[PDB]
C-alpha cells in the first residue's frame, strides 16, 4: 500500500512468494532446455529451500531479506508467538469506545460512582449524543450533529448529562491480574482532565496515585449495561475471590483518622463526665468543651438479631470514650457495641466490615463503608497527624549498647589473634553478638516510643500508649510496621554482600542520624538487588498466571 | 521496526484509507430515508419515472 | 569571591575542606573527540591511527601501491543554527593527501616510474558542538559512552553447574579487540580443550601441534624431567628432595647410610630438609616405582631404528627389559602429583587423534569450514589469518597491556598479533590455576571493564569503512592502468560516509539528547551504557552485571540507574571520576605521607586501588594533617575495616565522590533509603523548565557546576565592563590586560531566544547582568532554562504542610492552593512543531492556496491572502494553519445522492481539504513560520515575505555586528591617540576615516595604529564577503525528499499552567499527582496568617524510608525565616550596619565551617543588592554526605523567631479552629515533572482501523484504543460478563459489518448488537489455509 | 486465494522438522537419512521388489 | 504438569493459543481432529458467547 511519499510498504510474504514463483519458473525453464543433472538437482534443492522458508523461516540457515540484515517474517512467524494472531489479534484486541488518563482521588464519592472528565465523556459517547440530538430535533441531519458537538455549544452538555445518568463505564488498570481489575462505575462529570477514582476501591486495583493512568471502556449494548451493573458494579465486589476477606478495606488515611479518633488519654477535657447519647458527644466535641478522646460513661442503644430476623433493642450506660460514641452514629442497627469499643486499627476495621456484611447483607455494608471513609478522612483532617523530626526518639541506651558490642568484637578479635578460635566460629560469634545488640536496640527503642507519654490525673503519674505520630502510623497499620520504624530509629540490620554472605560490621546508624559513605554504599547493594528481584518476579508471576489460566 | 525494538513494527501504524467512515454510512441511511419520504409525496408516474 | 558570587552568596555547611574542585563535567565527550580528530604526529589514537593502520594498500603483487600522507578537515558549509533549521548533519569534509606509486621491472627496491599525489574527498564526518552534542538529521543527538569487557586474557571459573558433579572447571579466554576469540577449558575428567570460537570443543594440544611442536618439547615446556639412571644396576632415581612434598612412598628411600623415608609412611618435610643438608642427589629405588611413570621422549634402537617406546607412554616391566637390552641407561620421565603438578597435557595428548603439523592444520580447517574437503596451503593461510595475521586479528595497546599484566610480564607494549610464547604462557597459567596457585578473576571488577567513548567508536566505524573501500582498491589496483587516472577514481566515498553516518544515525548508543533540564543534558552526556554493539543485551544478560561490585566506589554512581527493564546496565559516571589513558576508570585520591596528608592528588585505577589501603573522606584531621585518632576507618581490598594511624596510603578527596551529578543535587542524601534516592535522582532529570527560575533554598553546592559547565547558560570568556544589555544580545567591553594586541574588538554574545528543545519544552536565555557592571572571566551573563544567577533552578520552592487534609492526599497525592496557580509559578511554556508537507501525487500536485472547499469565512479570517497563518494569532483545536487541498477525481456517487446532485445542480468538486490542522485540544500562539521550497518551483507571496524578513534581519544584524565592533575599535583608537600626541578637543571633530591616517611618532604606538587600521579594513572586507555568502545561503533553494514540492512548518507555543492530573515531585522521590486545586480560603494557615501552598501526606514518610524530606522541610522553613527577618529589616529601612550585623550572624552560625564572609564587601552597593537578593529567602548549601546536622538546624531556627521543634500550630481554613497536634510546615523545593495530563489523556469513539487486521490501531494522536488485552479478557471471563466480552472483541473492535451496524443502531437509539464473526479469525483461517493445512467450518 | 503449480514436488517443512517428525516416524526412518534423501545426497529404494 | 496437561486436550485451539503452536497444529492436522469449541478459549477466539 502507498505510504505518504510515493514509497511503499510490502510485507515479506511478497518476497517469499516472489522467490518461490521465481524458482518455480526457473525450474520449468530448465526442464524445458533439458539441463544436466547437477543444475536441476541444485534447482530442486533451491525450490525446497524457498518453500521451506515461506512456510516457516528459521528452521534453515535463516534466509534474510533484501537491503537489510534483519531476518524476514514468514507464515508461522505470523501465527506462532507473542506477535502472532493467536495472542495479538484474537485473544486480545484493541477496542473502540475507550479512553485513558491519569487517575486521582476525589474523596467526595459514594463507591458506586467515579469521576470522569467532560472532554472524555464527550469523545466516548459521541454516537449516543448524535442519537439524542437527532431525536430531539436540535440537529436536522447527522452532519449538523457532528458540527454541533464539534463546536461544543451549550445545549449539548444537558444532552450529555442525560446520556450519562445511569450508564456504567468500565475502569481498568493495566496489570489486570485478578478479576477486580475491571470494575464498573457510574460517571459524575468533572471539570478537569483526570479520572477521579474512589479511594476505598484502589486497594483492589493495587493502584497508587503516583502517576499511574487508567483506561475506561464503554458498554455499548443494553445487555452489557445490565452486566456491568448486575455483576461488575463496584458495590457488588466487596469480597475477594481469593478468600472471604473484604477487599474494600479502608487503607491509610481513614484508618489513621479512626485510630486517632477511638483512643483514650488519661486526662483530657470532660474527663469522666456523663453523656446522654452520641448526639451530645458530637455537640461536646464540636463546641470544644470536651476533648475528642476522654473516658466517659454514655448511654447507647444497641440492637441485635436475637429473634428470627428481629431487631431486639437493649440500652445501657457503656464506659467508653467520646470519639467512640461519635463513631457509633455510623454503625448500622445490627452490630453490637463491642465492635467500636477497642482501638480500631486496620485488622479491627476489617473485622467490622466483615461482621456488618455477614449480618446485615450488602446494602448497609456499602453505605457503611462510604460513611466510614467519610468520617475517617474528616477526623483525620481534624487530627492533624503530622510527622516531624522530633517524632523519632533516639534511645539514650543506643550508643552504650553499641560501645559494649564494640568492646565484645574486640574481645573476639583478641581471641582470634591468640589463635584460640578458627575463622568460621569467630564469624558466627560476631554475627550473633551483633544480632543480639540489634535486638537490644529494638527493645530499647520500642519502649522509648510507645510508653513515653507520661502525664498526670488526680495523682502523681501514670503511663499510657504514646501519641507519637510515627507510633500511630505504625500501630494503626496504616503504613509500615516496626521493621521500618526500627530502621528509622534504632540501628538498621546487618547487610548482606553480593555473595549472600553477611558482613560482620553492621550499619550502626539510622536515617535520623547521618549515614557516612561506606554504610550507604553497602546499603545500595541491597536496594538494587531488591529492585532487580521485583522486576524479575513480576515477569515470572505473569507467566505463572498465564499457565494456570490456560490449564483451567 | 520503529525505535526501541518493541512489538511496535511499521505494520501497526498503517491506517486503512479504503474503508468509509461510519458517519458517512449514517448520512447515506438518513438520505435514503428522506428521499424515500419525499418521493412518496409525488404522484405515481413522477416517482416511478424518477426511480427508473 | 567573584562578582556574581557576591551577588547572592549561598550559606554553606559542611566540615571537609575541598581540595580538588569539581572538574569539567563534560570532559569525557570533548576529550574523546579531541583524541579522535586531531593531527597526531605519532601512532596515537585518532584518525591518524586508522589511516596508518589500514594503509598502505598494495596491488595483487602487481607492483602498484597506494600509500598515505596526511589529512585535513574543511570548515562546515552550514553553522549549527542553520543546520538545525535545514536538517543536514553538522559535518565537515575529509580531505586526504594520497600517493600512488608504480614500480618497474626487476627492481623491488628500485625507482618508481611516477608518483601521483593529490587530495581526495572521502565522506563527511560530523563535528561535536561546544557542548558535547552532535546534529545528525535536524535533531541534536548524544552518543553515550559504552562499557564492555577489556580486551586481554580472562581466567574464569564457571563453578559447579556443569553436570552437577560438584567439580569446578576453569576456562581461560583471549578476547581480542578485533578478530576471533580464543578459549581453553577443562572437562569433568581433567582433559584440556581449545576453542577458536564458541565452535565445537577441540582437544587442546592440537593448537600446539598447529604451532610446529612435537610431543617432546610440548612435554618439555609443560613438565619437569625426572631422570632415571641405572648406576651399574637396579635402575636408580635421581632426586631433588622438594619433589617429595606431601607424598607417601611405597618403599624405603635411603640416602648416604640412613633410611630416611619409611615404607608406607607419608613424607614429612623434615625428611626433605635433612636430605637437602645431607647433599643428596641420586638414590636407589626398585624397578617397581617406574610402573606409574610416563616416558618423555622417543626411545629407539640405534642401528635397527626400531621403536622401543614412542613419547608419552607409560612404562611397564616389558619396556624396561626392552630398554635394558638396547643399552640405554638414561630414562626421562614426567613428574606427576595429584596436587602440585597435574598431568593434564599428557591426558590431553592421549585424547588427541592427530600427530603432526599437517594433520593438525587439516583438523582445524575441517573444523572451521565443515563439509568441504581440506587443502594444505589453504589451511596454512587460514591458520595464518586466525591469530597471526596483522589484518584479521588485533589486540590494541590496551589488549597487550592487560595480556601482559594478567600474565605477570615485564613490558607493557608489544605487537597486536599473538605469538607462540603468548599462547603457551596462557596455557601454563591455566594449568597453574588448576593446580591451586593463583586466583580467578571476575568480570564485574572495573579493572577488567573498559569504557569506550565517542572517538573510539567513530574511529572503529571509520576503520570498517576503510577496509570496505580497500577491498575495491585492491580490486582496482590489480587491474590498474599506468597513467589514465589521478588516484581518486579508485576510491568511493559512499561506504565511508555511509558507515559513519550509519553509526551516528542509527545505533543503541547514539540517541536523542534529553533536553528539558540542564541536569538532564549534563547527565545524558555522562552516561555509561552497557548495551549496544559489542556489549550484552537485556534479554541475555544477566544478574552480576546488574549488581554493584565494590570496585564501583568513586568511579560509577550506585544510586542512579533507570529503574525498569535495564537496571544497572545504564550506569552513570561519578563526579570526580576521569577516564584513564588506557580507557579504564580512575578516581582521585589524596597522597598520604608518613602522617601528613599532602594536597597532591593521584588518579588511581581499579587494579591499582587494591594494593594500597585508602582512608575515609569522613575523617578528622588537624592543620598538620595528622589524623585525630590513632585508628581510622578505611578499605583495604573491598573490605571496610579499622586500621592504624600511619598504615594508610591515600585519603578520599571529598565527601561527594561516590555519587553522580544527578544524585549529588539531592540534599540530605545521607538521610534517605537508597530505593527512594534512586527514584529521586532518576526523576530529577524530568523537570520541565518553569516560567521563572527560583533558587533552591536547600542546595548542595553542586548547583553552580551543573549550571555553568553545561551548555545552556552563556559564560563570559573575557571579563570586563558590560557595555550593552538587551534580550537579544549582551555586548561586553573587554579590559585592557585581558585583550589581545591584534584583533582588538569587544565581545558580543548572541543569546538564543524562545526556541524548540527536543522534548518540546522551551529552551530560552535571559540576561541576568545589567548595564555598566564589572564581570570576572568565567562569570555567568545569561541565565538559561531553569537557571537563576548561574545556579540550577529545576523547579520552585513552596510552603508545605504534612497533614492528611480531607483525604485529597490519599495514596501519594499532592494538594495545591490556588495561590500557586494565580501566581503562574508552575505555568510552563511548551513549543510544538506542526508540519504540512505538499507533495506531488500522480493525480495532480497539491496547492497551498487559501481557498478551501466548504468552510466558513470566519474559519479562514485567521489566514492571509497566501494561505499560511499569521504570526501571533491564538488558535484553538481545529483551526486551519496551512490551507492545503489535494486534487481528487472519480467520485463514484451512489443513487439518491446522485438524485440530490441532479436536483440541486451542485458540482462535486475536483479537490479535497487535506489542510494542516491544530491537534485535538491544545491552544497557544503561532510564533515562527518557515517555508521550504524546492528550487525550480514558484515561490508564493509569503515565502518571499519571509525571505525579505530574514534578509533584512541578517543584514541589519551583521551591520550591527560591524557597527558596535568598530565602535569598540574606534574607542580603542581614541585611547591610542591620546598617549603620544593628544588631540583632546580636535580629534572628535575630524572624521573616523581620518583617524587611521593621522600621523604620530614611530614607536609601538604607530605599529599599533597600523594594526588597528588593517583590522578595520579586514573586518570591512570580511563583512562584505560574508554578507554576500549569507545572502546566497538564504536566497537559494533547499534540498527536500524526492518528490515533495514544499513544506510549511508552523511553531506553536502553548502555555500550559497546572490542573489536577499533573505530576509533581520533590528531590527525595516523593511522587504525587495534584488532586484538587483549592482556593486560598480553604488552606490551613498559622497564627501569623500565611496560607500553606501544598499539603502533602505524612503517611508516605514512615513507609517509604526517605526521612530527609522532613529535614529538608525544616531547613527550608529556616531559610525562609531568615528571608522574612531580612525582609522585615529592609522594609523598616534599617541602616546598613544592622543588616550587616544580622547577615554576619546568619553566615557565621554553627560548628567549624568553610564559609568565611564579609566585612570585605562594599559599604552599600554590594550589601544592599545582597539583601535585595536575600529577601525571598537566604539559601543554604548542604554538601551531600557531610552537611548540616540537626543541631545546626535548631540553632539556625533559633536565629529566626520560629519554634525549635519545627512544628507550628495551624488553623483550618474552613472550620477556623485549631488542629490538635501542631503540624510540620516548611519550604520544600518541588518540581513539575513532564508527565502532564493533557499529553496523556485521549479517548476514541470511532477513528481509523489497521489494514491487515481490521482493528483500531493503538497510539496517539492516531486515536488509539486502550488495548483490552489477554488478562482483561480473563477478567471478564472471571465475572459472569459474556455479552460485554462478545461486544468487546467482535463488534467494538474487529467485525467489519458489525461496527457499522452498531453505529446505525446506536444513532437510532436502539441498543442492540448483530455479532457476526470477527475479521482477524477469518485472517487466521486464511493463514492456516495458506499453509498446507486444511481448516474449515462445519455444517449447522 | 491463489495457487502455484510447483514443478518438482517439495517436502512440507512442518511435517519434516518439528521434533515429533511425522514423515520421520511414519516411514520408520531416521531424520538425517530423510534429509539426506531430500537434499539429493543419496538414494532410497521405493518398493524395488525383492 | 500444567504445561503438559493443557496441551494434551481434546480441543486444539486451547492447546494452540499459548504454548508450542507448530507441534500442536501438525499433531492435530495428521489426526483430522475435530474441535467442538468446548471451553471459553475457542469462544473468545471465534468471537461468540462464553
Ligand atoms: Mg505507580
Amino acid at each position: 500500500v502507498p505510504l505518504d511519499g510515493g514509497r511503499f510498504a510490502t510485507s515479506d510474504l511478497n518476497d517469499l512468494y516472489r522467490r518461490v514463483i521465481n524458482r518455480n519458473n526457473r525450474l520449468k525453464r530448465l526442464l524445458d532446455l533439458a539441463a544436466p543433472d547437477i543444475i536441476v538437482r541444485n534447482e530442486k534443492r533451491m525450490l525446497q529451500e524457498a518453500v521451506d522458508a515461506l512456510l516457516d523461516n528459521g528452521r534453515r540457515g535463516r534466509a534474510i531479506t533484501g537491503s537489510n540484515k534483519r531476518p524476514l517474517k514468514s507464515l508461522a512467524d505470523m501465527i506462532k508467538g507473542k506477535q502472532g494472531r493467536f495472542r495479538q489479534n484474537l485473544l486480545g484486541k484493541r477496542v473502540d469506545y475507550s479512553g485513558r488518563s491519569v487517575i486521582t482521588v476525589g474523596p467526595y464519592l459514594r463507591l458506586h460512582q467515579c469521576g470522569l472528565p467532560k472532554k472524555m465523556a464527550l469523545e466516548l459517547f459521541k454516537p449516543f449524543i448524535y442519537g439524542k440530538l437527532e431525536l430531539r430535533g436540535l440537529a436536522t441531519t447527522i452532519k449538523a450533529a457532528k458540527k454541533m458537538v464539534e463546536r461544543e455549544e451549550a445545549v449539548v452538555w444537558d444532552i450529555l448529562d442525560e446520556v450519562i445518568r445511569e450508564h456504567p463505564v468500565l475502569l481498568n488498570r493495566a496489570p489486570t491480574l485478578h478479576r477486580l481489575g475491571i470494575q464498573a462505575f457510574e460517571p459524575v462529570l468533572i471539570e478537569g482532565k483526570a479520572i477521579q477514582l474512589h479511594p476505598l476501591v484502589c486497594a483492589a486495583y493495587n493502584a497508587d496515585f503516583d502517576g499511574d493512568q487508567m483506561a475506561v471502556h464503554v458498554p455499548l449494548t443494553l445487555e452489557a449495561q445490565l452486566e456491568a451493573r448486575a455483576l461488575m458494579m463496584s458495590t457488588n465486589n466487596i469480597l475477594s475471590p481469593a478468600n472471604g476477606e473484604p477487599i474494600i478495606v479502608p487503607s491509610q488515611d481513614v484508618v489513621l483518622g479512626l485510630y486517632y479518633m477511638t483512643r483514650d488519654c488519661v486526662n483530657a477535657k470532660g474527663e469522666g463526665m456523663v453523656l446522654t447519647g452520641p448526639k451530645e458527644a458530637e455537640r461536646l466535641y464540636r463546641s470544644g468543651l470536651a476533648s475528642l478522646h476522654a473516658r466517659v460513661k454514655v448511654r447507647i442503644t444497641e440492637y441485635e438479631k436475637d429473634a428470627n430476623g428481629e431487631l431486639v433493642a437493649k440500652t445501657s450506660l457503656k464506659d467508653t470514650t467520646v470519639g467512640r460514641a461519635i463513631l457509633w452514629m455510623i454503625v448500622p442497627k445490627g452490630l453490637p457495641y463491642s465492635i467500636v469499643n477497642q482501638a480500631l486499627g486496620k485488622k479491627a476495621i476489617s473485622k467490622m466490615l466483615n461482621t456488618c456484611y455477614r449480618i446485615l447483607g450488602l446494602k448497609p455494608t456499602v453505605i457503611f463503608a462510604d460513611q466510614i471513609m467519610y468520617t475517617g478522612f474528616a477526623y483525620a483532617a481534624r487530627s492533624g497527624a503530622s510527622v516531624g523530626i522530633d517524632d523519632m526518639v533516639i534511645p539514650e541506651k543506643k550508643h552504650e549498647i553499641i560501645s559494649e558490642a564494640e568492646a565484645e568484637v574486640a574481645e573476639i578479635q583478641e581471641q582470634f589473634q591468640s589463635g584460640l578460635v578458627t575463622a568460621g566460629e569467630r564469624y558466627n560469634k560476631v554475627i550473633d553478638i551483633w544480632a543480639a545488640a540489634n535486638d537490644r536496640v529494638s527493645k530499647a527503642m520500642m519502649d522509648n516510643l510507645q510508653t513515653e507519654t507520661v502525664i498526670n490525673r488526680d495523682g502523681q503519674e501514670e503511663k499510657q500508649v504514646s501519641f507519637n505520630s510515627i507510633y500511630m502510623m505504625a500501630d494503626s497499620g496504616a503504613r509500615g510496621s516496626a521493621a521500618q520504624i526500627r530502621q528509622l530509629a534504632g540501628m538498621r540490620g546487618l547487610m548482606a554482600k553480593p555473595d549472600g554472605s553477611i558482613i560482620e560490621t553492621p550499619i550502626t546508624a539510622n536515617f535520623r542520624e547521618g549515614l557516612n559513605v561506606l554504610q550507604y554504599f553497602i546499603s545500595t547493594h541491597g536496594a538494587r538487588k531488591g529492585l532487580a528481584d521485583t522486576a524479575l518476579k513480576t515477569a515470572n508471576s505473569g507467566y505463572l498466571t498465564r499457565r494456570l489460566v490456560d490449564v483451567a | 521496526p520503529i525505535g526501541d525494538d518493541e512489538d511496535s513494527h511499521l505494520g501497526d501504524f498503517i491506517e486503512d484509507t479504503t474503508l468509509e467512515l461510519p458517519l458517512d454510512s449514517a448520512t447515506t441511511e438518513s438520505l435514503r430515508a428522506a428521499t424515500h419520504d419525499v418521493l412518496a409525496g409525488l404522484t405515481a408516474r413522477e416517482a416511478k419515472v424518477l426511480r427508473m | 569571591y567573584s562578582y556574581t558570587e557576591k551577588k547572592r552568596i549561598r550559606k554553606d555547611f559542611g566540615k571537609r575542606p575541598q581540595v580538588l574542585d569539581v572538574p569539567y563535567l563534560l570532559s569525557i565527550q570533548l576529550d574523546s573527540f579531541q583524541k579522535f580528530i586531531e593531527q597526531d604526529p605519532e601512532g596515537q589514537y585518532g584518525l591518524e591511527a586508522a589511516f596508518r593502520s589500514v594503509f598502505p594498500i598494495q596491488s595483487y603483487s602487481g607492483n602498484s601501491e597506494l600509500q598515505y600522507v596526511s589529512y585535513r578537515l574543511g570548515e562546515p558549509v552550514f553553522d549549527v543554527q542553520e543546520c538545525q533549521i535545514r536538517g543536514v548533519t553538522y559535518s565537515a569534509p575529509l580531505r586526504v593527501k594520497l600517493r600512488l606509486v608504480i614500480y618497474e621491472r626487476e627492481a623491488p627496491e628500485g625507482t618508481v616510474k611516477d608518483i601521483k599525489e593529490q587530495e581526495v574527498y572521502m565522506g563527511e564526518i560530523p563535528l561535536m558542538t561546544d557542548n558535547g552534542t552532535f546534529v545528525i538529521n535536524g535533531t541534536e543527538r548524544v552518543i553515550v559512552s559504552q562499557l564492555h569487557r577489556s580486551p586481554g586474557v580472562f581466567f574464569d571459573s564457571d563453578k559447579g553447574k556443569t553436570h552437577s558433579s560438584g567439580k569446578v572447571l576453569y576456562n581461560a579466554r583471549i578476547i581480542p579487540y578485533r578478530g576471533s576469540w580464543l578459549d581453553f577449558e577443562f572437562d569433568p575428567k581433567d582433559n584440556l580443550f581449545v576453542r577458536i570460537d564458541r565452535r565445537r570443543k577441540l582437544p587442546a594440544t592440537i593448537i600446539l601441534r598447529a604451532l610446529n611442536y612435537t610431543t617432546e618439547q610440548i612435554l618439555d615446556l609443560f613438565f619437569e624431567k625426572v631422570i632415571f639412571e641405572i648406576r651399574d644396576n637396579k635402575l636408580q632415581m635421581e632426586l631433588v628432595p622438594e619433589r617429595l612434598r606431601g607424598e607417601t612412598a611405597s618403599f624405603d628411600i635411603e640416602a648416604n647410610g640412613k633410611v630416611y623415608v619409611e615404607k608406607g609412611r607419608r613424607i614429612t618435610a623434615r625428611h626433605i630438609r635433612q636430605l637437602e643438608k645431607d647433599d643428596v642427589k641420586l638414590i636407589e629405588v626398585p624397578v617397581e616405582y617406574i610402573a606409574g611413570k610416563v616416558v618423555a621422549k622417543d626411545y629407539i634402537d640405534e642401528s635397527t631404528g626400531e621403536l622401543i617406546c614412542a613419547a608419552n607412554m607409560e612404562l611397564s616391566l616389558d619396556l624396561l627389559a626392552k630398554l635394558s637390552q638396547s643399552g640405554h641407561k638414561r630414562i626421562e620421565t614426567l613428574f606427576t602429583n595429584d596436587l602440585d603438578h597435574g598431568p593434564y597435557i599428557s591426558e590431553t595428548l592421549r585424547v588427541d587423534p592427530t600427530n603432526d603439523r599437517l594433520s593438525a592444520l587439516v583438523e582445524i580447517y575441517r573444523m572451521m569450514r565443515p563439509g568441504e574437503p581440506p587443502t594444505r596451503e589453504a589451511a596454512e593461510s587460514l591458520f595464518e589469518n586466525l591469530f597471526f595475521s596483522e589484518d584479521r586479528y588485533d589486540l590494541s595497546a590496551v589488549g597487550r597491556m592487560k595480556f601482559n599484566r594478567s600474565l605477570l610480564r615485564e613490558e607493557i607494549e608489544g605487537s597486536g598479533i599473538l605469538s607462540k610464547d603468548d599462547i603457551i604462557d596462557v596455557m601454563k597459567k591455566l594449568i597453574d590455576i588448576r593446580n591451586g596457585k593463583g586466583e580467578v578473576d571476575d568480570i564485574d571488577h572495573l579493572g577488567n571493564r573498559r569504557i569506550r567513548s565517542v572517538g573510539e567508536m567513530a574511529e572503529n566505524q571509520f576503520r570498517v569503512g576503510l577496509v570496505r573501500v580497500e577491498r575495491a582498491v585492491k580490486e582496482r589496483l590489480s587491474l590498474g592502468d599506468l597513467d589514465t587516472l589521478m588516484p581518486q577514481d579508485m576510491i568511493n566515498a559512499k561506504p565511508i560516509s555511509a558507515a559513519v553516518k550509519e553509526f551516528f544515525g542509527s545505533s543503541q548508543l547514539s540517541q536523542f539528547m534529553d533536553q528539558n533540564n540542564p541536569l538532564s543534558e549534563i547527565t545524558h552526556k555522562r552516561r555509561i551504557s552497557a548495551l549496544g554493539p559489542g556489549g550484552l543485551t537485556r534479554e541475555r544478560a544477566g544478574f552480576e552485571v546488574r549488581d554493584v561490585h565494590p570496585t564501583h566506589y568513586g568511579r560509577v554512581c550506585p544510586i542512579e540507574t533507570p529503574e525498569g527493564p535495564n537496571i544497572g546496565l545504564i550506569n552513570s559516571l561519578s563526579v570526580y571520576a576521569q577516564t584513564n589513558e588506557y580507557g579504564f576508570l580512575e578516581t582521585p585520591y589524596r597522597k598520604v605521607t608518613d602522617g601528613v596528608v599532602t594536597d597532591e592528588i593521584h588518579y588511581l585505577s581499579a587494579i591499582e586501588e587494591g594494593n594500597y589501603v585508602i582512608a575515609q573522606a569522613n575523617s578528622n584531621l588537624d592543620e598538620e594533617g595528622h589524623f585525630v585518632e590513632d585508628l581510622v576507618t578505611c578499605r583495604s581490598k573491598g573490605e571496610s575495616s579499622l586500621f592504624s594511624r600511619d598504615q594508610v596510603d591515600y585519603m578520599d578527596v571529598s565527601t561527594q565522590q561516590v555519587v553522580s551529578v544527578g544524585a549529588s543535587l539531592i540534599p540530605f542524601l545521607e538521610h534517605d533509603d537508597a530505593n527512594r534516592a534512586l527514584m529521586g535522582a532518576n526523576m530529577q532529570r524530568q523537570a520541565v523548565p518553569t516560567l521563572r527560575a527560583d533558587k533552591p533554598l536547600v542546595g548542595t553546592g553542586m548547583e553552580r557546576a551543573v549550571a555553568v559547565d553545561s551548555g545552556v547558560t552563556a559564560v563570559a570568556k573575557r571579563g570586563g565592563v558590560v557595555q550593552y544589555v538587551d534580550a537579544s544580545r549582551i555586548v561586553i567591553k573587554v579590559n585592557e590586560d585581558e585583550m589581545y594586541p591584534g584583533e582588538a574588538g569587544i565581545d558580543i554574545y548572541n543569546l538564543t531566544k524562545y526556541t524548540r528543545s527536543n522534548q518540546n519544552t522551551c529552551i530560552n536565555q535571559m540576561p541576568c547582568v545589567s548595564l555598566g557592571e564589572p564581570v570576572e572571566r568565567g562569570d555567568v551573563l545569561a541565565d538559561g532554562p531553569s537557571t537563576d544567577l548561574g545556579e540550577l533552578a529545576l523547579g520552585q520552592n513552596m510552603r508545605v504542610a504534612f497533614m492528611p487534609w480531607n483525604g485529597y492526599n490519599f495514596e501519594d497525592s499532592i494538594l495545591v492552593s490556588e495561590r500557586v496557580v494565580q501566581e503562574d509559578r508552575f505555568t510552563t511554556i511548551h513549543i510544538q512543531e506542526l508540519a504540512c508537507v505538499s507533495r506531488d501525487t500522480k493525480l495532480g500536485p497539491e496547492e497551498i492556496t487559501a481557498d478551501i472547499p466548504n468552510v466558513g469565512e470566519a474559519a479562514l479570517s485567521k489566514l492571509d491572502e497566501s494561505g499560511i497563518v499569521y504570526i501571533g494569532a491564538e488558535v484553538t483545536g481545529g483551526d486551519i494553519l496551512v490551507g492545503k487541498v489535494t486534487p481528487k477525481g472519480e467520485t463514484q456517487l451512489t443513487p439518491e445522492e446522485k438524485l440530490l446532485r441532479a436536483i440541486f445542480g451542485e458540482k462535486a468538486s475536483d479537490v479535497k481539504d487535506s489542510s494542516l490542522r491544530v491537534p485535538n485540544g491544545v491552544s497557544g500562539t503561532v510564533i515562527d513560520v518557515q517555508v521550504f521550497t524546492r528550487d525550480g518551483v514558484e515561490k508564493d507571496k509569503r515565502a518571499l515575505e519571509i525571505e525579505e524578513m530574514q534578509l533584512k534581519q541578517a543584514k541589519k544584524d551583521l551591520s550591527e555586528e560591524l557597527q558596535i565592533l568598530e565602535a569598540g575599535l574606534f574607542s580603542r583608537i581614541r585611547a591610542v591617540l591620546v598617549a603620544g600626541g593628544v588631540e583632546a578637543e580636535k580629534l572628535d571633530k575630524l572624521p573616523r576615516d581620518r583617524w587611521l591616517e593621522l600621523g604620530l611618532t614611530d614607536e609601538e604606538k604607530q605599529n599599533q595604529l597600523e594594526q588597528l587600521a588593517e583590522q578595520y579594513d579586514e573586518l570591512k572586507h570580511e563583512f562584505e564577503k560574508k554578507l554576500e555568502a549569507k545572502r546566497r545561503k538564504i536566497t537559494q533553494g533547499d534540498d527536500l525528499a524526492p518528490g515533495v514540492l514544499k513544506i510549511v512548518k508552523v511553531y506553536l507555543a502553548v502555555k500550559r499552567r497546572i490542573q489536577p492530573g499533573d505530576k509533581m515531585a520533590g528531590r527525595h522521590g516523593n511522587k504525587g499527582v495534584i488532586s484538587k486545586i483549592n482556593p486560598i480560603e480553604d488552606m490551613p494557615y498559622d497564627e501569623n496568617g500565611t496560607p500553606v501552598d501544598i499539603v502533602l501526606n505524612p503517611l508516605g514518610v514512615p513507609s517509604r524510608m526517605n526521612i530527609g524530606q522532613i529535614l529538608e522541610t525544616h531547613l527550608g522553613m529556616a531559610a525562609k525565616g531568615i528571608g522574612d527577618k531580612i525582609n522585615a529589616m529592609l522594609k523598616q529601612q534599617q541602616e546598613v550596619a544592622k543588616l550587616r550585623e544580622f547577615i554576619q550572624r546568619a553566615y557565621d552560625l554553627g560548628a567549624d565551617v568553610r564559609q568565611k564572609v564579609d566585612l570585605s564587601t562594599f559599604s552599600d552597593e554590594e550589601v544592599m543588592r545582597l539583601a535585595e537578593n536575600l529577601r525571598k529567602g537566604m539559601p543554604i548549601a548542604t554538601p551531600v554526605f557531610d552537611g548540616a546536622k540537626e543541631a545546626e538546624i535548631k540553632e539556625l531556627l533559633k536565629l529566626g523567631d520560629l519554634p525549635t521543634s519545627g512544628q507550628i500550630r495551624l488553623y483550618d481554613g474552613r472550620t477556623g479552629e485549631q488542629f490538635e497536634r501542631p503540624v510540620t510546615v516548611g519550604y520544600m523545593y518541588m518540581l513539575k515533572l513532564n508527565h502532564l495530563v493533557d499529553d496523556k489523556m485521549h479517548a476514541r469513539s470511532t477513528g481509523s482501523y489497521s489494514l491487515v487486521t481490521q482493528q483500531p490501531l493503538g497510539g496517539k494522536a492516531q486515536f488509539g484504543g486502550q488495548r483490552f488485552g489477554e488478562m482483561e479478557v480473563w477478567a471478564l471471563e472471571a465475572y459472569g460478563a459474556a455479552y460485554t466480552l462478545q461486544e468487546m472483541l467482535t463488534v467494538k473492535s474487529d467485525d467489519v459489518n458489525g461496527r457499522t451496524k452498531m453505529y446505525k443502531n446506536i444513532v437510532d437509539g436502539n441498543h442492540q448488537m448483530e455479532p457476526g464473526m470477527p475479521e482477524s479469525f477469518n485472517v487466521l483461517l486464511k493463514e492456516i489455509r495458506s499453509l498446507g493445512i486444511n481448516i474449515e467450518l462445519e455444517d449447522e | 486465494m491463489g495457487h502455484i503449480e510447483l514443478a518438482s514436488p517439495t517436502a512440507h517443512i512442518w511435517f519434516l522438522k518439528s521434533l515429533p517428525s511425522r514423515i520421520g516416524l511414519l516411514l520408520d526412518m531416521p531424520l538425517r537419512d530423510i534429509e539426506r534423501v531430500l537434499y539429493f545426497e543419496s538414494y532410497v529404494v521405493i518398493e524395488g521388489g525383492m | 504438569g500444567i504445561t503438559k496437561a493443557s496441551l494434551a486436550t481434546e480441543s486444539f485451539i486451547s492447546a494452540a493459543s499459548f504454548q508450542e503452536t507448530t507441534r500442536v497444529l501438525t499433531e492435530a492436522a495428521v489426526a483430522g481432529k475435530r474441535d467442538e469449541l468446548r471451553g471459553l478459549k475457542e469462544n473468545v477466539i471465534v468471537g461468540r458467547l462464553i
